């Protein structure tokens, strides 16, 4: 998980994440975040296998999740960031594989800090 | 050691997430946030054997009916949940949840779990009759608020998955 930085209130930030690993592929993948003291929050998610479907948690249009098939990379564009979005942002994959059970993977995470 | 996969399913706001979290964290979540999809990990010792259980949280809401199937594959035990407060959640078991699970995962052990028993409504035999009608490994009742029946629910799940 990459793309985290220090933003001002109302600023924008795009996070990036690999759509799939090497020893595995992803049938779906989501974005999660962990505020300080608070518990893990679902941010957004997309699906791959049935059809490219997006799922958000606010319906406010601030977060936008997409996949660039050329680079095999999922992006999470975040606009109008406020101090309430200050958290560590993780990635999750539903990992599929020829000789592996369908597993749940957690990314490393990138720090996002909004001023004030 | 032994790693088994648990997938919880059931109607919306029936107690799935709270049950998973009081088992993995000993914590009753307060604000109801409808789950899209999540994962928790917990260790348990049953019948002397130590098993790590992968708790796959799914959505009971109808907006996420294309995403929840993607959590079924390679499941070792299914937790079909309903609400003792909600009689209609029990009737959605043989109408929606049993047809779905028995299509994507037709031979997985199923445990019917009646959540929120502190709210006692569904009579315990009605839930037991439902378990015999759907073909479940067994029927259990629990309440995440009182933390009663939680351990026995997941002890039965590990038992069914260890087979
Ligand atoms: N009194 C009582 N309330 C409970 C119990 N378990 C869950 N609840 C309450 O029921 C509501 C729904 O809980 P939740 O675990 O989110 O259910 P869910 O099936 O995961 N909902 P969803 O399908 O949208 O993810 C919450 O308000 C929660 O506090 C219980 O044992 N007792
Ligand atoms: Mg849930």
């Amino acid at each position: 998980a990459s793309g985290g930085g220090f933003v001002q209130p109302g600023g924008s930030l795009r996070l990036s994440c690999a759509a799939s690993g090497d020893t595995w592929w992803s049938s779906a993948m989501g974005w999660f975040r962990q505020a300080p003291g608070k518990e893990r929050e679902f941010v957004s998610a997309i699906s791959f296998y049935p059809t490219e479907y997006t799922y958000y948690a606010d319906s406010k249009g601030r977060f936008t999740i997409s996949r660039d098939n050329s680079k095999n990379t999922v992006y999470l564009q975040m606009n109008s960031l406020r101090a309430e979005d200050t958290a560590t942002y993780y990635c999750a994959w539903i990992a599929w594989g020829p000789w592996m059970r369908t597993s749940w993977y957690w990314g490393q995470g990138t720090q996002v800090t909004v001023s004030s | 050691a032994i790693r088994k996969k648990l997938v919880i399913v059931g109607d919306g706001a029936c107690g799935k997430t709270c049950l998973l979290i009081v088992f993995s964290k000993d914590q009753f979540p307060e604000v109801y946030v409808p789950t899209v999809f999540e994962n928790y990990v917990a260790d348990i010792e049953v019948d002397g054997k130590q098993v790590e259980l992968a708790l796959w949280d799914t959505a009971g809401l109808e907006d996420y009916d294309r995403l929840r199937p993607l959590s079924y594959p390679d499941t070792d035990v299914i937790l079909m949940c309903f609400s003792i407060d909600s009689p209609d959640s029990l009737e959605n078991i043989p109408e929606k949840w049993t047809p779905e699970v028995k299509h994507f995962c037709p031979n997985v052990p199923i445990i019917l779990v009646g959540n929120k028993k502190d709210l006692r409504p569904v009579k315990p035999e009605e839930g037991r009759d439902m378990a015999n009608r759907i073909g479940a490994f067994g029927y259990m009742e629990c309440s995440a608020k009182t933390k009663d029946g939680v351990r026995e629910v997941f002890e039965m799940a590990t038992r069914a998955a260890l087979q």
